[PDB]
């Protein structure tokens, strides 16, 4: 979003300082980077924009922002398992080449700069992925009772 | 008239009640089949009469009242040990 | 035949200043107003709208206006921007309708295929779903009488089409994207265990009040019906279902077994080189 | 010679054909697992080697 | 013709003797009894694929109760003996259509699927379409509920 | 190693280190009938024929590999007897041979028992002439000596086949490893500290 507010050559009378509220237009003035905006400093000076305090309409934003985009009545996943079956061989498939590391790790002395860490993206996959896998197995005794 | 299980049931009643043979049973769903309310899948190594799925009735208001051992059951068991998942998953709030 | 459509929450930001309106405006307490948008589809998008200056008598609640300036030169405006985003229907707040509601909709049934009723929410506190649509419908009875026309419930949604979060994702300032196994499930689990069985306490409120002082739908059509789809599975003591668990041991065979055998590969991922950056982080510190 | 997956029988002489061999589940995780071992034994010179 | 069609009502063949075998006892067209059944070597071929239909359709008519049933209740109910059972399974599993799998260490076998050949599709089926079913529920039930609270 | 490493037999015709090269023969077959598989059993002493002419003249050694292809069992104690009395009067095998025999014997069982499941001791007897009580103390001692995964029954006569892997050994190994490697290690891990 941008806007501006055009200083004219009647007022170079005085000087272009407004500054009675100041940082404001510090944070104004902290980007000041627009190529031939930044060229325009003559005749332009930007104006400051904050977003309202709008709780009016952003408790009901929230409201259905989270009443909306979570399975809705969220009574819907309440798929599951050939997910995890192919979830399941991708999480053996690149368990392999995981475990090529620990070979990459075996350099006996030192002859390695940056141990090229890929001992994540693979921990929390099956973290977050397989509790999903046991409230999932959850989802029969607790729906049903 | 029993909701409950032994739903895999003998011709005993089928054969009693409902004034038919050992013989005609299975004309007697496969005809349903031909229906299609129930959709049983009836032994034929004991002769059992399966029950699946039904259109079960038409008007029961002693039980539109007395459905409460059914939906208030579900109700607060289905939400008591929803709070009892919630209240051992409590503390993991964070 | 509709299911959802999809809603920008940006004229519902003008039902929240037309709520703003009429808070200062006077007596009229309910947001009412009329809806633009365009079939494409089952699944719709509503761009636009518009919030009428409308009033309701007390006495005879049907007692409309829907000016015609008010309409037709406004839809030379609104047809002016743009000859896609014309009329779909129209919206009004409160959870259940309004006397008027029917002929409100047949006003403007002259001009959609499918003038549908969305009747809105300017105060969420809901805990089922937000604004939902009615379609036109004529389902009468099995009777002869001369036609219904009581719009029914036809499902909606709160969709969401394009990108237009340069302002939404920023003005979050507070959420976060959770990986879900972080918590958000069983906020799920309090929406639709509680927000779902407090809702089978409107259904003790159905089927005990209707044993009460309920009429003529106390059975009409829909009751035993789906107490055959209550009859799914709602017997006396447990239930006793015999073959979901052995079929259970066919269940938990694999959330086990792959916990069993892949936690204890999570035990190389967190115990092998948590030892080895550890004790590097030891005794390398001397 | 895996032409006929079955076991017959002299008792009551009735031959009986079912198979299920492939579990990758228990197969490829298991032996991944045991090269992981293979690894970690590879990685524990490296630890005697940061000890002394 | 047409009731045989849908699932056929394992009627009497001698019946099918009568409504089929007394279109020669027709005191009008027999034309169609001559053309049709008044065929020695080709209408025997048509009388024996008629016993083709009732094996062969009453095979598939029966195939909803099954993984359970012997072998000479089989025979008692396709209307038909044990030995021309046996060669229907023959020219039935050679036809292998549908999977069949007999046998007579005891008897209890079939014309069958292939009999529950899955693990965990069993929780989907049972869970998730009932499990799905029943996050179906209060999706309509409030459609129910908020139509039928407009005055009560 | 002896069968792996007697695979050449084509660079050592007869040196002046071989004074037979037909007892090296004996040595490659008398370890080819423990530790070669049956597909491997037909892919040398069927597949390949370098060996098979200078055994050719041993037709009863011969006769041995094949009936050990084809599990007919009297002639397995006719020239595994007789190959005893060559083990006895052989060198480098005194210290080794109480472990030849019945494992050879057990070479034969285990696809005897995987034959087919329940097997009566007579049908057996057929093949084996008084096997009864032999196979009492000589079954009984091979499940005793950890081996010949199996059941056995007097009267109703149950033999049993089984150890199917995906079971529990193959679950269990990593951390039979993993326990005394866990606290050994471990072990080490605390003597950086006291």
């Amino acid at each position: 979003i941008d806007a501006f507010r055009l200083i004219n050559a009647n007022m170079m009378v005085l000087g272009h300082e407004p500054r009675q509220t100041t940082s404001n237009l510090g944070h104004l003035n902290k980007p000041s980077i627009q190529a031939l905006i930044h060229g325009l400093n003559r005749h332009y000076y930007s104006i400051t924009i904050n977003y309202r305090k709008n709780e009016l309409e952003q408790k009901m934003l929230l409201n259905l922002h989270k009443k909306s985009w979570m399975e809705g009545l969220t009574l819907q996943d309440y798929v599951v398992k050939e997910m995890l079956e192919l979830a399941k061989n991708y999480n053996k498939a690149v368990e392999e080449e995981d475990k090529m590391t620990p070979e990459q790790l075996a350099i006996k002395n030192v002859g390695k700069q940056d141990p090229k860490r890929h001992l994540e993206e693979h921990v929390d996959v099956l973290m977050t992925s397989n509790i999903v896998q046991c409230l999932a197995a959850m989802l029969d005794t607790v729906v049903f009772k | 008239t029993r909701p409950a299980n032994h739903r895999q049931l003998t011709f005993e009643e089928i054969a009693k009640s409902a004034k038919i043979t050992v013989n005609e049973v299975e004309l007697l769903v496969m005809k349903a089949l031909s229906v299609g309310l129930v959709k049983g899948s009836i032994d034929e190594v004991d002769k059992r009469v399966h029950m699946t799925w039904v259109q079960p009735r038409v008007l029961d208001l002693q039980q539109i009242k007395g459905m409460k051992d059914r939906l208030e059951f579900w109700c607060t068991d289905v939400k008591s040990m929803e709070m009892l998942v919630e209240h051992q998953a409590h503390d993991i709030l964070t | 035949a509709v299911q959802k459509v999809v809603v920008h929450p940006l004229v519902l930001l003008s039902v929240v200043d037309h709520f703003n309106r009429i808070g200062k405006v006077g007596n009229q307490k309910r947001v009412v107003g009329v809806l633009l948008g365009s079939w494409q589809k089952k699944v719709l998008d509503v761009s636009n709208s518009f919030a009428v200056p409308f009033d309701e008598d007390d006495k005879d609640d049907s007692v409309w206006f829907l000016d015609h300036d008010y309409l037709e030169n406004m839809y030379g405006m609104f047809k002016k921007v743009n000859a896609r985003e014309r009329i779909v229907g129209w919206y009004h707040t409160g959870p259940k309708l309004h006397k008027n509601d029917i002929a409100i909709n047949e006003l403007m049934k002259r001009y959609c295929p499918n003038s549908v009723l969305v009747i809105i929410d300017v105060k969420p506190k809901d805990l089922g779903l937000p604004t939902e649509a009615y379609i036109s419908v004529e389902e009468v009875h099995d009777d002869g009488t001369p036609t219904s026309k009581t719009f029914e419930h036809v499902t909606s949604e709160i969709g969401a089409e394009e990108a237009e979060e340069v302002g939404v994702e920023h003005l979050l300032r507070d959420i976060k994207d959770t990986t879900v196994g972080t918590l958000s499930q069983r906020i799920t689990n309090q929406v639709h265990g509680l927000k779902g069985l407090n809702s089978k306490l409107l259904d003790i409120r159905s089927y005990l009040e209707k044993v009460a002082t309920g009429k003529l739908p106390i059975n009409h059509q829909i009751i035993y019906q789906l107490q055959d789809v209550f009859n799914l599975l709602p017997d006396v003591s447990l239930q006793e279902f015999v073959k979901a668990f052995y079929l259970k041991t066919n269940d938990q065979m694999v959330v086990v077994y792959l916990a069993s055998l892949i936690r204890s590969v999570v035990a190389l991922h967190n115990l092998i080189n948590n030892k080895i950056a550890n004790r590097d982080a030891e005794k390398k510190e001397g | 010679d895996k032409k006929f997956h079955g076991i017959l029988d002299q008792g009551e002489g009735v031959l009986i054909i079912f198979d299920e061999p492939p579990v990758d589940k228990t197969y490829e995780a298991a032996l991944e697992t045991i090269q992981n071992m293979s690894k970690v034994v590879d990685s524990l010179y490296n630890k005697a080697k940061k000890l002394t | 013709l047409l009731k045989l069609f849908t699932t056929m009502e394992l009627m009497r063949w001698s019946t099918l003797v009568e409504d089929y075998g007394m279109e020669l006892r027709k005191g009008s067209l027999e034309s169609p009894a001559t053309d049709v059944f008044g065929s020695t070597e080709e209408g025997e071929k048509r009388w024996k694929d008629l016993k083709n239909r009732v094996v062969e359709h009453n095979i598939r008519i029966m195939a909803k109760y099954y993984t359970r049933i012997t072998m000479k209740r089989m025979a008692q109910l396709l209307d038909l003996s044990v030995d021309e059972s046996e060669a229907f399974l023959s020219n039935l599993v050679v036809n292998k259509t549908i999977f069949a799998k007999v046998d007579r260490l005891a008897g209890i076998i079939n014309f069958q699927r292939p009999k529950d050949p899955n693990n965990l599709l069993n929780d989907w089926s049972q869970k998730l379409n009932s499990l799905m079913s029943l996050v179906n529920k209060t999706t309509h039930l409030i459609a129910k509920e908020e139509m039928i609270h407009n005055l009560q | 190693q002896a069968a792996e490493l007697f695979l050449d037999t084509v660079s050592t015709f007869t040196s002046y280190e071989l004074m037979d090269y037909k007892t090296f023969v004996t040595y490659t077959v008398y370890v080819s009938m423990i530790a070669l598989e049956r597909p491997d059993l037909r892919e040398k002493v069927i597949k390949g024929a370098e060996i098979l002419e200078v055994l050719h003249s041993l037709p009863a050694v011969r006769q041995y590999l094949f009936s050990l292809y084809e599990c007919r069992y009297s002639v397995f104690f006719q020239s595994l007897a007789v190959v005893e009395q060559e083990m006895k009067k052989d060198w480098l095998f005194a210290p080794h041979y109480r472990y030849y025999v019945r494992e050879m014997r057990i070479h034969a069982y285990s696809q005897l028992l995987e034959s087919y499941r329940s097997l009566t001791l007579g049908y057996m007897a057929e093949a084996f002439g008084v096997g009864v009580e032999f196979i009492d103390q000589e079954l009984s001692r091979f499940i005793a000596a950890g081996r010949l995964h199996c059941k056995i029954d007097k009267v109703n006569e149950i033999v049993e086949t089984n150890r199917p892997d995906s079971k529990n050994w193959q679950y269990q190994e990593t951390i039979k490893k993993g326990d005394l490697l866990l606290n050994r290690v471990q072990k080490l891990s605390r003597v950086i500290n006291m």
